[PDB]
């Protein structure tokens, strides 16, 4: 890493200048003679006692418990930037009505509910109570700044100047901040993408933790320095509480974590370089409230179509389109399953895009067609940045319509890429993600297949010569916007214009997947993202777990990295180990380096070679888990992987695991982390509940700290007792033969004797299951003896090959007649078979449709 | 399916490693009865397996067991596809 190119809080004017307000009495007051209060909202006046500048603050309630308050000024030169196209649609309004009055303070009822606002005059000061319990304070240390619209004309006011890169203001300064303070609390997370652990530190001996989208080349880990991507949501949790907060806005933001209404055990304060105050409060009560109420207020996350649930296999170096038959070859020949190979920055015809150097692939679409023969899929790389060229059409069909990004003088934003030079678009604006998606046609698209999909990366963006390693601040964009205004939505709106050109190709009916580095809140109903380019290091491998549970938290549930690292190419035991470590993770791809050499699962020693299928074959096998868990997400918000917390909001010990993470609510998976270790430590929590690992079958009941000895060829994951899981045990190619094959279902007891699960099946690559609701959604229920199947949601209507072919119990004694019971049709007799040691119970092919309903009773 | 003349007519299908014995019934089932995988030579439901494809060609020669109904072919004639529905035609030659 070099720490040169970024900036620090004392490099960086309006944090300097915002954080040298020390806390105390508050110089902004409310006028209460200037309230008004109607249906849709609540306006007051703010005043600055100083200063004398008049500010609105307009309040509103959402229901299913939000809260909403927007902070601007009343009279300004020019309006300030509101982010658009973040929220999926207007949420809805629930009305306040004054329930008290007072001199210095009124307090208003939230609805026809138990929550209920205080606002307090001298000094300004908003309190939530949940009937007479305090939630959090607003204002309460006096640490709100605004600084107004000044002249049209002290350093650090105007224009600035980086190591090299002259940075003007011609608005001058419009910093904003407010604080937070939540009584009772002390674990926050959230503010995801930092290379840190899942729970976030304080930062008074240190500098706060930074929002903005960055291209950090080598970074380390445990800093509170900015990274790719930037999501302004934090989760505050407590034993019998839970808190959000969403601080929508698009500029550069750093957040100050602190301990101590005067004894508030959390102060959370934001301060962003300009915009308005708007904050969103979550009121909970619980994790999956807050969940489901991020989700209403920003979306959900996409479906993903089934093939990009498999293993995908990247390199650099793929010279020429035989390296592609080679690498397929040696996946069909070894006995390795693969579903996607990836495309790196050499195919296009010297960084030109949307083409095919004749000389680089002879002929893409036959390629394809072959590739499509064997069931796979090709993903290419389709940067934001293009090249300036006459022939290359692109920048001149740009240039002429006018979608650019403009610099500091009007003229078009042309820094240089490695070859020649390069511009950039403006896509911000509609026009311009307009023209990107129809780009993305058949007929536009040279050599373009249904099996072939695009991936984009350095949409942050990334500027080569740059202040840091992205664009200058005075960009003018679309609307009369400066790029401080619109830097953390430009990766937003190429994920968005790239999803919407993917999914328009093919006539809206097919199913894209868009993989893109930088993002925003809202970025999950586009697609999936990664975390950057990470080192082959056993750090790394500790750190790539809190990192994704920190992107789940906010939503994004399909999160990944790279396998076996980006530099310093991994040795061979730490590449069986984080391939271990990958099979239990919603993305799972490989990457190398020009730098490093060609690591495949078939160029791996022998012995290495046996762990990296069996671990292939594991993730492959879990894929109807996988895809109803994605489905789950994609129909609550509530994210796949996530932390131990959240299914146990009681117990104080899970409040800082991050070694261990939970798949949905049926598998905990503690993977090896160490060199050489003997063996793992895991916690089991539950009061009076079982685990049983994968292998052995073994029951172990909790709460404890199970000390497990581990080899080369083990990956710890345990069961939970009560659950149902549906696999498929036959390995195939890839994820399409996979489509139409049995299912065995594994049922773990719980101590009661209990169990219950669910699956959700479809064509896996259409959107039929919206528009002619055609989908298959499963629910299996094992009580007492008889375990029965239905249908958890009636309407969906789906014929699919699909048939039952085993049965697994763990934990239970041997029957003496199992029979099965179906509609219309009489009981039949099953053939069994137990094992007193392991108590395991195989009942062998019920031969019945999925779509079917049917009772298994055992005697 | 199995290149050799293990009949099913008068015993039933022991075995062919010596652990557990099935009905002949239960052979090419779908279901795989016995961990060698040996009753299912013409089916992919063993995980462990193979299936000996035949032709009039040059390469006689044994598959694993999950390219039996995948949709691609494998072998010379277009056996492994016999019930998946993807037509195939021999290149024997
Ligand atoms: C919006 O806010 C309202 C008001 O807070 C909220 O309604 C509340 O929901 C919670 C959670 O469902 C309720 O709390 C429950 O109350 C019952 C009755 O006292 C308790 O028995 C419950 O405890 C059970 O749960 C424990 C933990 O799971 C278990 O160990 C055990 O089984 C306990 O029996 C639980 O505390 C609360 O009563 C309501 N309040 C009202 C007024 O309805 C609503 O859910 C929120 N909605 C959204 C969308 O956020
Ligand atoms: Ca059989
Ligand atoms: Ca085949």
């Amino acid at each position: 890493v070099d720490r040169s190119n970024f900036k620090t809080c004392e490099e960086s004017s309006f944090c300097k200048r915002q954080r040298s307000i020390r806390p105390g009495l508050s110089p902004y007051r409310a006028l209460l003679d200037s309230l008004q209060l109607g249906p849709d909202s609540l306006t007051v006046h703010l005043i600055h006692e100083v200063t004398k500048v008049l500010l609105v603050l307009e309040l509103q309630g959402l229901q299913k418990n939000m809260t909403r308050f927007r902070i601007d000024e009343l009279e300004p030169r020019r309006p300030r930037y509101r982010v658009p196209d973040v929220l999926v649609a207007d949420p809805p309004i629930a009305r306040l009505s004054v329930s008290g009055r007072d001199e210095n303070s009124v307090e208003l009822t939230m609805a026809e509910g138990p929550y209920k606002i205080i606002l307090t005059a001298r000094p300004f000061r908003l309190d939530l109570l949940e009937d007479r319990s305090l939630l959090l304070s607003v204002n309460a240390r006096g640490l709100l700044e605004f600084e107004h619209q000044r002249a049209p004309r002290e350093p650090g006011a105007w224009e600035e100047t980086f190591k090299t890169h002259s940075d003007s203001k011609p608005y001058g300064p419009m910093s904003v901040g407010l604080d937070f303070s939540l009584p009772g609390m002390e674990h926050v997370y959230g503010i995801p993408e930092h290379a840190d652990n899942l729970r976030l530190k304080v930062t008074e001996g240190g500098e706060p933790y930074r929002l903005y989208n960055l291209d950090v080349f080598q970074y380390e880990l445990y800093n509170p320095m900015a990274l790719y991507g930037s999501v302004p949501v934090l989760l505050a949790h407590n034993p019998h509480r839970d808190l959000g907060i969403f601080w929508l806005n698009a500029a550069e933001t750093w957040v100050d974590i602190s301990s101590n209404g005067e004894t508030p055990q959390t102060d959370v304060r934001w301060m962003s370089e300009t915009g308005i105050i708007d904050v969103f409060l979550l009121l909970g009560p619980s994790i999956s409230d807050v969940f489901r109420q991020y989700a209403s207020l920003t979306g959900t996350q996409a479906l993903p179509p089934l093939f990009s649930l498999g293993y995908h296999q990247s390199r650099w170096n793929y010279r020429d389109e035989a390296d592609v038959l080679e690498v397929d070859q040696g996946f069909d020949d070894h006995n390795l399953p693969c579903d996607v190979i990836w495309l790196d920055i050499e195919h296009a015809d010297g960084k030109r895009y949307f083409t095919w150097d004749p000389s680089r692939f002879p002929q893409p679409r036959t390629m394809l067609e072959r590739l499509a023969s064997k069931r796979r899929k090709l993903v290419a790389i389709v940067d934001p940045h293009i090249k300036v060229d006459s022939g290359y059409r692109v920048h001149e069909e740009l240039r002429n319509l006018g979608l650019y990004v403009k610099t500091r003088d009007g003229s078009d934003y042309e820094g240089w890429c490695w070859p020649g030079s390069a511009g950039y678009p403006d896509f911000t604006n509609p026009t311009m993600r307009a023209w990107w998606a129809n780009m993305f046609s058949y007929d536009n698209y040279e050599g373009s297949a249904p099996n072939l999909f695009v991936w984009n990366d350095m949409n942050e963006p990334s500027v080569f010569n740059g202040p840091e390693v992205t664009m200058l601040k005075d960009a003018q964009h679309y609307g009369g916007w400066e790029h401080r205004d619109v830097h953390n939505i430009y990766g937003l709106y190429v994920h968005m214009a790239t999803a919407d050109g993917l999914r328009q190709r093919s006539g809206g009916m097919e199913r894209p997947f868009v993989l893109a580095r930088a993002f925003f809140a809202g970025s999950q109903r586009f697609g999936a993202v990664w975390t950057g380019d990470n080192t082959a290091e056993w750090d790394h491998l500790k750190i790539s777990i809190p990192m994704c549970l920190s992107l789940g938290l906010v939503g994004l549930s399909f999160c990944g990295a790279d396998v076996g690292g980006f530099f310093k190419n991994p040795e061979p035991e730490l590449l069986v180990r984080w391939y271990q470590m990958g099979a239990y993770q919603p993305f799972f791809r490989a990457h190398a380096h020009l730098d490093t050499g060609r690591r495949e699962p078939w160029l791996l020693p022998s012995q290495h070679n046996d762990i990296i299928r069996d671990a292939l074959g594991q993730r492959y096998s879990l894929l109807p888990f996988w895809y109803t868990l994605l489905y789950q997400a994609h129909r609550e918000g509530i994210p796949v992987m996530r932390p131990l917390w959240v299914q146990y909001p009681q117990d104080v010990t899970t409040f800082n695991i991050d070694d261990q993470y939970l798949l949905g609510d049926a598998l905990l998976v503690h993977p090896v982390s160490d060199s050489g270790a003997h063996g793992v430590q895991v916690y089991l929590p539950g009061q009076g509940e079982v685990w049983y690992d994968i292998q052995s079958y073994q029951k172990h009941h909790g709460p404890q700290t199970l000390y497990l000895p581990v080899t080369l060829s083990s990956i710890p994951v345990f069961q939970r007792g009560g659950t149902i899981v549906p696999r498929w045990m036959r390995v195939r190619r890839s994820s399409e033969c996979m489509k139409d094959d049995p299912i065995t279902l594994f049922v773990a007891l719980s101590p009661q004797g209990t169990a219950q699960g669910e699956l959700f099946l479809d064509d896996g690559h259409t959107f039929n299951y919206q528009t002619r609701q055609e989908f298959l959604l499963r629910r299996f229920s094992f009580s007492g003896n008889t375990l029965v199947s239905s249908s958890a949601d009636p309407e969906g209507h789906f014929e699919t090959p699909i048939w039952i072919e085993r049965v697994v119990i763990i934990g239970a004694g041997k029957p003496a007649a199992v029979v099965l019971q179906t509609k219309g049709s009489p009981e039949s007799r099953l053939s069994f078979q137990h094992d007193p040691e392991t108590s395991v119970l195989v009942l062998r092919k019920p031969g019945i449709n999925v779509a079917s309903d049917w009772s298994i009773h055992l005697r | 399916l199995t290149n050799h003349h293990f009949y099913d007519e008068s015993k039933p299908f022991t075995c062919l490693d010596g652990s557990a014995t099935i009905p002949f019934d239960q052979v090419n089932d779908d279901y795989c009865d016995c961990k060698d995988g040996s009753d299912e030579p013409g089916t992919a439901a063993c995980p462990n397996g193979s299936f000996h494809c035949t032709n009039t060609g040059y390469k006689p020669l044994y598959i694993p067991s999950n390219r039996v109904n995948d949709g691609v072919c494998d072998c010379c004639d277009g056996t492994d596809e016999y019930n998946s529905g993807v037509i195939c035609e021999n290149t024997c030659k």
